[PDB]
DNA sequence: AATGTAGTCTGTTAAAAACACAACATT
DNA sequence: AATGTTGTGTTTTTAACAGACTACATT
């Protein structure tokens, strides 16, 4: 019934979950203060190599694909070095 | 050497909540004053707060 | 050296869980158009990194959004969409 | 007493959008 | 030749932002 499953197939929520349960487990103590583009960053850069395999690098089918501008998934590509 | 709320009330001794150091700025507890440019106020590297 | 990984037993990354799950989704695809892939997989990792987050700081939102260092209203904004007050 | 928080408001501004278009590419 | 895509500007629009402030809680 969920669209994005990994493999018994789990959601991909679960998968989150799991990963920051392992992160909070693992500060000695340190302070976090960005704890969301570090997630995004590490959302954003597969999802991006995906699209870019499905639409064979044509930028204006993945941007549509995604329901974002060209311009904006332009500026994503350029920010994990994608170029 | 202007640095903003967020970033002065880091460097302190005790750094408190962001609403307090607001209050404090709005209740001129802080020499010298900041100025507010646009949305954010720009703190003085030297400034402290002077306790009335 | 990754930071945010899962337990597989070996530590994958989680980008390696999100490649596997769009793989999954586009081999799911029998033909469809999809039109907001971006929302769709947003909805699916934001809304368990806020229940997450939010269980850490025991429902503090201000120590929340200084956690994930998003402005306290678009937490509570973030946390509104997704139905968590 | 002073500080912290949630909740509800304001402004300012940066990201994202919509669009335009000559260039080059693909069909 | 016809048609789609890139590259890169504009200009408009949306969403994040810092802050104000009150009632109530914590220290």
């Amino acid at each position: 019934s969920d669209v994005l499953t990994v493999s018994t197939q789990k959601p991909l929520r679960d998968s989150v979950k799991q990963a920051l349960k392992n992160y909070f487990a693992q500060l000695n103590g340190q302070d976090v203060n960005d704890l969301y583009e570090l997630v995004l960053a590490e959302v954003e850069q597969p999802l991006l190599d995906m699209v870019m395999q499905y639409t064979r690098g044509n930028q204006t089918r993945a941007a549509l694909m995604m329901g974002i501008n060209r311009g904006t998934l332009r500026k994503k590509l350029k920010k994990y070095g994608m170029n | 050497m202007y640095l903003t709320l967020q970033e002065w009330n880091a460097r302190q001794r005790r750094p408190r909540s962001l609403e307090t150091v607001r209050r404090w700025v709005r209740e001129s507890r802080i020499f010298p004053p900041p100025v507010k440019d646009g949305r954010e106020y720009l703190f003085h590297e030297s400034a402290v707060k002077v306790d009335l």
